[PDB]
DNA sequence: CTACCGATAAGCAGACGATCCTCTCGAT
RNA sequence: AUCGAGAGGA
């Protein structure tokens, strides 16, 4: 994101979220988990097709 | 390796051998023109590199505010002012090191501890 | 700005890695093949083989880089000047329209004049080098999904397009009531009509729909809650 | 493993080194073509000690000179001697290769074939690279012990 | 869309007290937590349902037909 | 004092500043005037002489109907919706005939408006107008 | 907890200067490859691992 | 209330909970072309049809 | 997202005129092997020449944007490294609004360009209902991006917790991330801004489960309501 | 000792792509 | 009534 340096692979700079969902997420770690949840959202839809046709 | 250019022309210089006198010569084969060599060194081709590691190190590296700035010393300028960032040789297999720009007398130097370094 | 031609061209760079002969060719629009791109820029104006890497590798020390093109410039040897570089693409007359798409078609942005030629050598020379600067794994290939890299159609563009379309119809068929009035009847139901039918149906092209832009742009608004 | 002789460490790391593919192209650093038309003397200062010897327990000018990467030459057990009698037993009778000791400054490798030869040299730097298998069965890559 | 009557969840009737709270919060510059507990609203239902209120009805009426 | 620097609080102050001036769908009315007021022109112009007959300014009406057998009248968006009529204005050109001399104003269809647009009745409209004319301010 | 969430805390900070140390050897060229991959690989497998560790 | 259902209060509901009004509109028109074919809004009856 | 944007498209020209009246040889005069270090210019994917000393360039038309002298929704991207200087007028190019960051006080050592002066202005307006979003965009308090210059810029992401300086701390507050980087150019108006409008209505997101909140947004859709008073 | 073939590699083509369901809108 | 398209449900 360009809230940060370049060259920067500490853990919250790719995707770690040092906090739980009681204590809420950060800005960044909202997006970045966003990104994941996407992720996540996307093969289920492509998962259901895949198998679809297999069982077929 | 370096090589050259006709001097009427402005083409590629192709190399041929003296034969009879053991010396190396290049000539264009547009013309007609030719000159004795240089160096012996004809042909090069590097797997494992270095150049464009160091790369567009241009004064005003200093205003792009995006390079991180660390608290290091500089082997010359002997300030504290310094920007960095990892090899620009954007490969696979290239190694982790951090590159230095002492902000104040342009001197790049390296996070490095094993290699030697000529930049 | 008016007009719309989507003529894209490819340099691109024959032979694996591991694989020698490394070859440069180019795509040409119209053109019934890929030249290697000395001809590219002596067909252009550039002829000396020193110069038109000058126009590629900006930089006098980068071996590596020059070595790159050598296979290059063996590639077009055989071709010497202006007149038979433009002759290789596509009587005599075949001369003529090889000038033709190199100041038409050949990177129509930047122009379309005659006098230029210069600025569409430093051009290609820029994509070669970049396209180089890649083969070279010292800057990596472009990120495909890149939102600064992609543009958003609204109203206005959707809508100008479609324009073009019916005004460009209105204006060929007065041409015809023109030729007809051998020795004021202007159909304005095209216009009119033609812009309800994409307003009214997704399909962005009156009466083609083969045109998948059929994708519904446009569809029927939606008023569950304020919010939807 | 074989059921011996199965929990043998040392006996397993050399049935890995057995089969792990290498290629010559893995571990060279640099190929560089010179003009050096002296077969008994070299223009480059860097060998020279190398050149005297390799006579002890017709040709051309142009010499192909490889340089290795010490580094890499331990990831895999990797004798410059191996490295040459690969490359003689390639070309067999129309290449004559010498090469550095084990453990110079340097690693090199220097061919010369045995006109228009300028251009035939490079064509077998590219046999060389791409087509030199040093040890290993082909195809099998990358290979890891396990318990 | 008017104060309905009767809180639903209990059944208080808050349907009266609509006028009264707006003026307890113009006419007097209270809060609209001492303004639901002056008005008898205890209970957080009932609290709710006049807090929560909005009156879409001044805006219906704004249509002249 | 005034040369203060500010806190994240006084950041709505600025997102209240946005979205006053420029509502929530401006990208819609942004697009929809740049083609009106400047783009629409220039596709006139192009092929557009004729070979000789020529065009040139582009003049756009305010929305309006034509009462078939009748009068044209002045069209809006809460007629337009009840009478499933388009809210839609004339287009009209300034078309030169140039017959030489040797060598050797005019109807061209209707355009839908994206409401609430500069051309449409309801941009400059204040809420009280609004509920007059029925459309929801 | 009170002390838990101290705990939590204290724990992911470890993993924090592990990672820390890590990067910091590999930006020094002294971070070895594991047989079979790249530098940089092997330095992604080490901090992946010690932060899936560290939340679990 | 079990497998993502719900139990609702009758009471509260009755007092107006989450009550919604529904609209639906239909259109219709006379015709769609003929110099002497239009079609009637008309209450109708027999005549043959 | 709520505060985003789209270009609508303005003219080039005057753009290619003033750039050649600055310096910036066009490229027909361009000679590579003698000029190496020159920042090369491009106008909409159009290479119109070279330019030693790009920094002023570059900050001159800076300064011409946020004085509004150039469209506001130009973008200008310097690639300090890449050595190249790239303008784009182009349409359809989506971007969003930010403070802008700058050197004040002394050479440390950023500031807000708004101030709590500029912030009593705007409220004066409101209330009141002189002082505009516009205001602010000529006055060049604020700045408008898109992702290709979000490439050269660092952005804060408030103005306190992201520079008030070093000089304890509750439990049950949300871990932060650092100060870290002291080479600010831009500060976010607001970071819940990232969302669309559906998002908007959703409480305490960054408490829920990804997925979850994207489900949300598929119901806020709908939900019975009052979709118009009319 | 040049040609003929049966033969192994190099190269553009395509028919699929979750089930069921509900609604509405334009065009003919 | 049919052909297409679009929105949406598990
Ligand atoms: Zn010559
Ligand atoms: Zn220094
Ligand atoms: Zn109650």
């Amino acid at each position: 994101l360009p809230h940060f340096s370049k060259d920067d692979y500490s853990p919250e700079s790719k995707g770690f979220v040092e906090n739980s969902y009681l204590r809420g997420l950060t800005p960044q770690e909202f997006f970045f988990h966003a990104m994941g949840g996407r992720e996540g959202l996307i093969d289920t839809a492509v998962k259901t097709a895949e198998t679809g046709y297999i069982q077929r | 390796t370096t090589f050259r250019f006709c001097r009427d022309c402005n083409n590629m210089l192709y190399p041929r051998e003296d034969k009879e006198n053991n010396r190396l010569l290049f000539e264009c084969r547009t013309c007609s023109y030719v000159e004795e060599a240089g160096s012996p060194l004809v042909y090069r081709h590097e797997l494992i590199t270095n150049i464009g590691e160091t790369a567009g190190v241009v004064q005003d590296i200093g205003s792009d505010p995006t390079l991180p700035r660390s608290d290091r010393e500089c082997p010359k300028c002997h300030s504290r002012e310094n920007v960095f960032f990892q090899s620009q040789q954007r490969r696979k297999d290239t190694s982790m090191v951090l590159f230095f720009v002492c902000l104040s007398c342009s001197h790049i130097f390296t996070s490095d501890q094993k290699n030697k370094r000529t930049q | 700005k008016g007009s719309r031609f989507i003529s894209t061209l490819q340099v691109k760079l024959y032979g694996r890695e591991g694989s020698s002969a490394r070859t440069i060719k180019a795509t040409l629009p119209y053109i019934k093949q890929d030249i290697p791109i000395v001809i590219i820029f002596r067909a252009l104006g550039i002829i000396p083989d020193g110069e038109i890497l000058e126009h590629i590798c900006y930089d006098v020390n980068d071996w590596q880089m020059l070595e790159m093109l050598k296979p290059c410039v063996e590639d077009g040897f055989v071709i010497q000047d202006r007149e038979t570089a433009l002759d290789f693409i596509g009587k005599e007359k075949r001369i003529q329209y090889a000038k033709d798409i190199l100041q038409k078609e050949f990177l129509p942005h930047i122009t379309q004049l005659e006098g230029f030629e210069s600025r569409k050598a430093f051009f290609l020379g820029y994509m070669i080098n970049r396209l180089l600067l890649c083969a070279l794994d010292r800057k990596d290939q472009d990120d495909r999904d890149h939102f600064g890299k992609k543009r958003l159609d609204l109203a206005g563009p959707l809508l100008a397009q479609l324009f073009k379309t019916l005004f460009k119809k209105l204006t060929k068929d007065i041409f015809r009531y023109m030729q007809r009035t051998v020795e004021l009847a202007i159909n304005a139901k095209t216009i009119t009509s033609g812009l309800k039918y994409a307003l009214a149906t997704g399909n962005w092209g009156e009466q083609k729909k083969a045109m998948s832009s059929r994708a519904g742009v446009s569809q029927v608004l939606n008023r569950y809650t304020y919010s939807s | 493993l074989e059921p011996g002789h199965a929990a043998d460490q040392e006996q397993a790391k050399l049935i890995r080194s057995a089969i792990e593919h290498t290629t010559l192209k893995s571990v060279t650093i640099a190929s560089e073509i010179y003009y050096d038309p002296d077969p008994r003397s070299t223009v480059i200062p860097e060998d020279e000690e190398i050149i005297q010897l390799h006579f002890s327990l017709q040709q051309s000018p142009w010499l192909l000179r490889l340089e290795l990467d010490r580094a890499a030459m331990n990831d895999k057990d990797l004798t410059m001697g191996q490295v040459g009698e690969r490359i003689k037993q390639t070309f067999k009778n129309d290449l004559f290769v010498i090469w550095s000791e084990d453990n110079d400054e340097k690693l090199i490798i220097r061919c010369r074939v045995v006109a228009e030869e300028d251009h035939m040299l490079k064509k077998i730097e590219n046999t060389m690279l791409e087509n030199i298998t040093l040890r290993g069965v082909e195809n099998i890559e990358r290979v890891v012990m396990m318990k | 869309m008017i104060v309905p009557v009767r809180c639903f969840s209990c059944g208080k009737v808050v349907g009266d007290k609509w006028e009264s709270y707006l003026n307890l919060l113009q006419e007097d510059e209270l809060d609209e937590g001492t303004a639901l507990s002056r008005l008898g609203l205890k209970r957080y239902c009932c609290r709710r349902m006049i807090l929560t209120h909005v009156d879409l009805i001044e805006k219906f009426l704004r249509y002249n037909p | 004092d005034e040369s203060a620097p500010i806190t994240a609080e006084d950041s709505w102050a600025v997102i209240s500043a946005f979205f006053r001036e420029k509502g929530l769908v401006s990208q819609q009315l942004d697009s929809f005037n740049q083609f009106v007021d400047y783009t629409l022109q220039d596709i006139i112009c192009e092929d557009s002489t004729l070979i000789e007959i020529s065009f040139g300014k582009i003049y756009v009406t305010k929305p309006m109907v034509n009462e078939s057998d009748g009068v044209t009248h002045a069209l809006y968006p809460q007629e337009a919706r009840l009478r499933n009529l388009t809210y839609s204005s004339g287009l009209f050109v300034d078309v030169k005939k140039r017959t030489y001399e040797a060598i050797d104003k005019v109807f061209i269809g209707r355009l839908p408006i994206m409401l609430r647009s500069k051309n449409c009745y309801l941009s400059e409209a204040t809420e009280s107008d609004l509920y007059k004319l029925k459309e929801c301010p | 907890d009170g002390p838990t969430m101290r705990e939590i805390t204290e724990t992911i900070a470890e993993a924090k200067k592990k990672v820390l140390d890590v990067t910091k050897e590999a930006q020094a060229n002294l971070l070895t490859a594991k047989h079979g991959m790249t530098l940089r690989e092997s330095f992604e497998d080490n901090v992946v691992r010690f932060l899936n560790e560290a939340r679990d | 209330n079990q497998e993502d259902s719900m139990i609702m209060n009758q009471s509260s509901i009755d007092r107006g909970l989450f009550r919604s009004l529904f609209f639906r509109s239909y259109m219709d028109q006379e015709k769609k072309y003929g110099m002497s074919i239009t079609e009637t809004f008309e209450k109708p009856q027999r005549t043959n049809t | 997202s709520l505060m985003s944007c789209i270009s609508v498209g303005t003219d080039p020209m005057p753009i290619i005129t003033f750039l050649s009246e600055w310096g910036m040889e066009p490229l027909e005069d361009y000679v590579p092997h003698q000029s190496p270090d020159a920042t090369r210019v491009f106008v909409n994917g159009v290479w119109h020449g070279v330019h030693r000393n790009p920094a002023r360039l570059m900050e001159t038309l800076r300064t011409l944007r946020r004085k509004g002298d150039i469209n506001p929704e130009v973008s200008m991207i310097r690639d300090i490294r890449e050595k190249e200087l790239k303008i784009f007028t182009d349409a359809g190019r989506v971007y969003r609004p930010l403070f802008i960051v700058e050197d004040d006080e002394s050479l440390g050592h950023k500031e807000l360009k708004v101030r709590k002066g500029h912030i009593a202005k705007l409220m004066a307006t409101e209330y009141q209902d002189e002082y505009t979003w516009s205001s602010l965009l000529n006055e060049g308090l604020v700045e408008y991006i898109d992702a290709e210059e979000e490439e050269s810029i660092l952005i804060a992401m408030q103005p306190e917790d992201l520079e008030p300086a070093e000089a304890d701390v509750d439990p049950a507050k949300r871990i932060r991330v650092s100060h870290h980087a002291t080479t600010f150019t831009h500060c976010e108006i607001h970071p819940s801004m990232i969302l669309g409008v559906a998002a908007s209505i959703i409480p305490f997101p960054d408490h829920n489960q990804s997925p979850r909140n994207t489900y949300q947004s598929a119901m806020g859709k709908q939900a019975m309501g009052v979709f118009l008073t009319n």
